[PDB]
């Protein structure tokens, strides 16, 4: 209990998500008259209490779990002043830096600035990503045990040039004869097969990558490895209103008038049926045809040879052509490619195989016992459905020989001794519609935060340890029970792959099969009131709503082994067997492969100790160095970051140094009192300003205070210290007032 | 079987 | 995780694999032989029985016993050194750590099952077993949820119509003309001319014979009296030994008494018949989509023009107007295994299994509440 | 008060006179309580004067009989030391810093007249020994 006449309080708004008020009323134990903005008019309705404010000494802190009072307004407070008022773009909360993307150049990523944080402590300087780089080369020192940094966020956040910077720091300060022209050249390739236009912004990544940086036994930098995960297959495919696939698909379209591309026979990018879908060829501002440049340039770069390129473009033209493969039925049970195809000649020309034989394992498959064997005539539905699997299968083995070839340049001789790992993952996603890829892209940020949880878990019991505290007081989010919703048998995606080969399955009576098992048996599943064609999951960050219609088509791969066997008899040119070189694989749906792909980048992950980097975007119009409050509220919910720091103000959030707590309050303690040791003077001192313990804890080194504490030392020292103003200014002031008196009276 | 029939 | 074992016991083939195998890893006959003569040579290495192929290989010296005729298995002794040929020497799995599932025709006696499961249990020690309806797995084999399946094996025939799912108990029709009475009815037949099939061993020609050169007329009395009139559909084929033998309009006679089970002196009507008479006993609102949907099934189905002649002649029993469909894929031999392999993979199922606890609790009997 | 005082008082009242009325303003009362060996606040001056509103603040004037209740309630060491110890341990207070709070904090004041009473009083380093200070602003 604090309110009074003068007291300051936020206020919920339509608007901005919370308005200061000035209290203009003290508060007796039921309704508040309170002071705004615009002139001053409201009574403001109590509940069967208004959040408080932090004393500005506090806002625009180095750290946001060093506030007194914590909560989503001052939280926003803070990394709005910090971004508006003084151009700082990076800030802390408790382990976790948190970064907003000025989205204009700035000065301080200087090589100055690269010296001046080697060898820093991370509470030494203010914050910056190479503080975290810092941290961790420290780390990976301290003990031989690798490390990783997680950056996440939405698309456009900032994650690839905050890795940009991250290694800049570890190739300035360790690297010598070079890593750092052959990485940052990997990347147009990167966002070349794996980036595409999303619905909510231009250049989304659809995958996660993970650059490992090499050290060497004296930590000077060998080389690095990458590794991707979680690839979005099905965007090859399918696509939905104003979505594209994969940029070089339009890049080698807007190439189709080159005089290299001419046999690739291609068309405009709406002539094919993976690139028509999404209604939207040309990107605003985006050249294809010059980024299509940049492409080849890199990979000249990094060393694939232009025979290489010109396979990569004859594989991708395939794709294309395959696209165009239409079936017509001749039975409900039994369907045929027309005579002489179009589609079909060029795709086999493209290709170098028997036009017959790819006609006749288009539209049969083939099954043999031990003795014999047999071929059956499949439906159009079967036939396409394999024909897209088939597309998808090529472009998961071209990105992974692709990701090969460029480890290859990446790859280093000496014998790594340890690494550095720096991870660019999509963060958390909620969008006015939700789809199978938006399913999978929040249970990889399901996984993610487990991970996060226990993380920081185990950090403040070990603070503990180091200050003889009880672990019981300290409690973590556990969302494991959504995690068993998503994955364990019987979850979503067990009834879903289920669905994908029970006869004559469809999103319509898989939808029932999840209401059937979960509807109330879970309190995590939820039913929308008003459709039977969605569900709802109530992920850490939000509740999300999830629209049924298409995810079987999306769930589905098989790819029927005589259409792989056809394309590895290719003889035309060198890079269509090896794709192709090393079953049950074959079989695996999306969601599985999904899945599995997750549980590796977990065994990568937990193999390590993180470093995490939180990134948000300010604003969706591309202003520059301005900030929204509406969208910046979801980013940090979408980061787990109001959660971190409800569950810190639930514990001990501020935590003074005794001889820091001495600096800020020798006004609050007596020149008799203060002892030979700080310690014990505070030791009393507090007992003497705060009656009851509980409030507080001494530790060896530090004292830890409860939520709000702070604040009152800081109302009443300053109340104190206008008092001896008072004392000061009295006795001054009253001698110039003899003085002329005296004066006059002389 | 065990009746209209020898199994 | 550990896969179920997926077992369908014919009374011709045993067909076994793992579920989701796309077809089945072991198929060989369900046949058990014991030497019938004196054994001259010392230290040959005698052996009590032979099983399967290697009865097969050894035929010539052996008496032949089928444990299972009509679906019904008639001697265990027999049946469980099949199952154990079957789990040790041919899929060479420990049937200690996987499901099995099993496979049984419909309307057969009672006993069968608690005698079916109790093996399992003590014999085997099988973690978890069920029991699944053969018409029902050829559902899933051919991915639909309506059709009134024509199943027939080399011991029993039956009719089991499915309407959305659901299965209608007083429309099943069962009958018990197979494989092995069209091989029976072919050996009296082929007398007429004077060859003469007798023993055991020597019915396995000619049932291979009824395999390679069968077929079903599509008028019955038209080519009766063609091959009366022409040589044109004699044919020929050689034994064993070298020796030829010529079969002609006799060829289709023996799957003819498919059609006409007055041939066998059987009272019923043929399969198409009883079809017929299967969906009459449908309600009407269903009966337009048993029409299409006809699956066939099972490997007493694979005469080349039995679809033809099951599509004209149900034709002429049909109302006009509705589409007579006959479905026959070309794996339709192994499609009661095909489905059972789909139902034993999907996640829904992983309840249904009779797990060992129950049977502990319970005792066979169980098997008859928690199933079909 | 005795009749010492009041004559000492009431003498000096009339020298502050300034309309010959025998009156002086409100605004002056807290003048004449502080040469008279007080220490009011601004507060406690406005407080015993009634909180005048400004107009008679600015120009009301009374005589010595109706200002005397207001001295006397007015009227009516080791607190002086520690507000100085705040500033502090070696006896010392930056000048400056000094300056900033009292012409910032409180009831501020004038830089000039802190830097009438602190002429001469700060060192080289510019620090003005406390104690000193103190005593030579308490006489
Ligand atoms: N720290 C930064 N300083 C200046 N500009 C930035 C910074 N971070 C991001 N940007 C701008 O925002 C753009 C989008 O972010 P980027 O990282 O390229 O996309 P994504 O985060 O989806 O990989 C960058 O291309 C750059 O123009
Ligand atoms: N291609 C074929 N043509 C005609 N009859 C066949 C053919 N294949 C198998 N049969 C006969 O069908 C019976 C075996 O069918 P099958 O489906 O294996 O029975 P089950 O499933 O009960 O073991 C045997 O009588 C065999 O002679
Ligand atoms: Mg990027
Ligand atoms: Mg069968």
């Amino acid at each position: 209990e604090l309110y009074t006449k003068y007291a300051r309080v936020w206020i919920p708004d339509p608007e901005e998500v919370w308005k200061s008020a000035e209290l203009l009323k003290d508060y007796k134990p039921k309704v508040l008259q309170l002071r705004l903005e615009e002139g001053k008019d409201l009574e403001y309705c109590l509940d069967p209490l208004p959040p408080l404010r932090n004393p500005d000494i506090l806002v625009g802190e180095n750290d946001l779990t060093a506030l007194s009072y914590l909560h989503e307004p001052a939280v926003l407070h803070n990394l709005k002043v910090r971004f508006i008022d003084s151009k700082l773009i990076y800030t802390y909360c408790g382990i976790v830096l948190v970064a907003i993307n000025p989205y204009e150049q700035l000065p301080i990523y200087g090589e100055d600035i690269i010296n001046a944080y080697s060898g820093q402590n991370m509470g030494d300087m203010d914050p910056h990503i190479f503080a975290v780089a810092e941290e961790a080369y420290k780390q990976m020192a301290r003990d031989e045990r690798n490390q990783s940094i997680i950056v996440s966020g939405e698309s456009g956040a900032g994650k690839t040039v905050s890795a940009k910077y991250a290694m800049r720091y570890f190739a300035t300060v360790s690297g010598s004869a070079n890593v750092e022209e052959k990485v940052l050249a990997s990347n147009p390739i990167m966002e070349s097969i794996g980036n595409a236009k999303t619905t909510r912004n231009d250049n989304s990544s659809r995958f996660g990558k993970y650059i490992e940086i090499g050290f060497d036994k004296r930590y000077r930098i060998i080389g690095a490895n990458m590794r991707t995960y979680l690839l979005e297959k099905s965007r090859v495919v399918f696509q939905a209103e104003e979505e594209r696939n994969y940029h070089i698909f339009y890049q080698l379209c807007a190439s189709a008038a080159l005089p290299e591309f001419k046999t690739l026979r291609l068309g405009n990018a709406n002539y094919f049926h993976y690139t028509k879908q999404g209604g939207s060829p040309v990107i605003d501002g985006i050249d294809d045809a010059k980024e299509m440049v940049n492409t080849r340039q890199a990979c000249t770069l990094l060393g694939i040879s232009d025979s290489y390129q010109m396979g990569i473009f004859r594989i991708l033209a395939g794709i294309l052509h395959l696209g165009n493969v239409e079936f017509a039925s001749r039975d409900s049970d039994s369907c045929a490619i027309p005579p002489k195809h179009d589609p079909l000649t060029i795709f086999c020309d493209l290709m170098g195989v028997d036009y017959e034989e790819m006609a006749h394992w288009l539209c049969h498959r083939k099954l043999a016992t031990a003795t014999e064997t047999y071929i059956k005539p499949i439906s159009k539905l079967h036939a396409i459905n394999a024909r897209d699997a088939l597309a998808k299968h090529i472009y998961a083995n071209l990105f992974n020989w692709i990701v090969d070839h460029v480890n290859k340049a990446l790859h280093s001789t000496v014998k790594q001794h340890s690494f550095i790992g720096v991870l660019d993952i999509y963060g958390f996603e909620t969008f006015e519609i939700n789809s199978f890829e938006q399913f999978c892209i929040n249970y990889a940020n399901e996984k993610l935060q487990q991970q996060f949880n226990m993380h920081v878990f185990k950090l403040e019991q070990e603070e503990y340890m180091k200050e003889q505290i009880p672990w019981t007081l300290i409690d973590f989010y556990d969302n494991q029970p959504c995690i068993n919703l998503i994955e364990a048998k019987m979850g979503v995606l067990d009834l879903l792959d289920e669905e994908c080969k029970m006869p004559k399955g469809s999103d319509d009576t898989w939808a029932q099969k999840l209401y059937n098992t979960h509807l109330n048996k879970c309190a995590l599943f939820e039913k929308p009131r008003l459709s039977n064609k969605a569900f709802i999951i109530k992920h850490f960050a939000d509740k999300v709503e999830y629209q049924c219609e298409g995810f079987l088509e999306k769930n589905k791969d098989t790819v029927y082994e005589e259409q792989i066997k056809v394309l590895k008899s290719s003889k035309k040119f060198k890079l269509l067997p090896e794709l192709f070189q090393d079953s049950k694989e074959h079989k695996k749906t999306v969601g599985h492969q999904f899945r599995n792909s997750l549980h590796l980048l977990m065994e990568t992950l937990n193999a390590t100790t993180p470093h995490y980097v939180r990134c948000i975007k300010p604003n969706d119009f591309k202003f520059p160095f301005t900030f929204d409050e509406k969208r910046a509220v979801q980013q940090l919910r979408a980061c787990g970051v109001l959660e971190t720091i409800r569950i810190s103000a639930a514990g001990f959030p501020s935590r003074w140094t005794y001889q820091e707590f001495f600096s800020r309050y020798r006004v609050l303690m007596k020149q008799k009192d203060v002892l030979s040791d700080r310690k014990q003077t505070c030791k009393n001192v507090l007992e003497k300003l705060i009656l009851d313990k509980d409030k507080y804890q001494f530790g060896k080194t530090k004292i830890f205070f409860r939520a709000g504490q702070v604040a009152y030392l800081e109302k009443i020292r300053a109340d104190k210290l206008r008092a001896a103003c008072i004392r000061i200014q009295k006795t001054i002031r009253g001698w110039l007032m003899r003085k002329k008196y005296m004066r006059m009276r002389r | 079987w065990x009746a209209x029939c020898p199994a | 995780e550990t896969t179920a074992l997926v077992c369908d016991n014919g009374s011709g083939l045993v067909k076994a694999g793992f579920a989701g195998d796309d077809a089945p890893r072991a198929v060989f006959p369900s046949i058990v032989g014991r030497p019938r003569h004196q054994g001259v040579m010392v230290g040959m290495g005698q052996k009590d029985s032979y099983v399967g192929d290697e009865a097969q290989s050894k035929r010539g010296i052996l008496t032949l016993k089928y444990p299972i005729e009509h679906g019904i298995i008639t001697n265990w002794d027999d049946m469980e050194k099949i199952w154990h040929h079957t789990f040790y020497n041919e899929l060479r799995v420990a049937p200690e750590e996987h499901p099995t599932l099993l496979t049984e025709a419909p309307l057969n006696p009672k006993a069968n099952r608690e005698k079916m499961t109790q093996i399992m249990f003590e014999t085997f020690n099988v973690p978890a077993m069920y029991v699944a309806i053969q018409a029902v797995l050829s559902l899933y084999a051919s991915g639909r949820t309506t059709g009134i399946v024509l199943d027939s094996g080399d011991g029993v025939t039956h009719n089991v119509p499915i309407y959305e799912g659901y299965a209608l108990p007083h429309a099943i029709m069962r009958l018990d003309l197979a494989g092995r009475d069209l091989t029976d009815y072919l050996m009296k037949i082929l007398t007429e001319r004077g060859y003469s099939f007798v023993t055991t061993a020597e019915r396995e020609i000619v049932r291979d014979i009824k395999e390679k050169l069968c077929y079903v007329a599509l008028d019955f009395e038209n080519e009766m009296a063609t091959a009366a009139s022409s040589s044109s559909l004699e044919k020929s084929y050689e034994l064993p030994d070298g020796q030829v033998i010529t079969i002609g309009n006799e060829r289709f006679r023996c799957p003819e008494t498919l059609f006409q089970p007055s041939f066998i002196g059987m009272e019923s009507a043929g399969i198409h018949e009883t079809t017929y008479n299967s969906i009459m006993k449908c309600d009407i609102d269903i009966r337009k989509d048993l029409y299409a949907n006809n699956v066939m099934s099972g490997g007493t189905t694979m005469y080349p023009g039995i679809a033809d002649r099951m599509q004209k002649e149900i034709t002429a029993l049909a109302p006009s107007t509705m589409k007579i469909k006959i479905i026959a894929p070309p794996e339709r031999k192994y499609s009661v295994w095909i489905g059972g392999s789909i139902l034993a993979s999907l996640s829904t199922f992983q309840q249904m299994w009779i797990t060992k606890q129950e049977y502990d609790e319970a005792g066979p009997s169980i098997v008859h509440r928690k199933c079909f | 008060f005795n009749k010492d005082q009041l004559e000492e008082f009431k003498e000096a009242f009339e020298l502050f006179d300034r309309v010959g009325d025998g009156k002086i303003l409100y605004s002056q009362c807290g003048d004449v309580m502080r040469a008279l060996g007080q220490n009011p606040t601004n507060a406690e001056v406005l407080k015993v004067l009634g909180n005048p509103k400004s107009d008679e603040l600015k120009s009301r004037r009374v005589d010595f009989e109706t200002f005397l209740p207001m001295l006397q309630a007015v009227a009516k060491y080791e607190d002086y030391l520690e507000g100085f110890r705040v500033f502090d341990g070696n006896g010392k207070v930056m000048g400056a810093e000094l300056r900033h709070v009292l012409t910032t904090l409180g009831e501020k004041m004038t830089e000039e007249e802190v830097e009438t009473v602190l002429a001469g009083h700060e060192d080289s380093n510019g620090c003005i020994n406390y104690e000193a200070f103190l005593k030579h602003i308490l006489s």
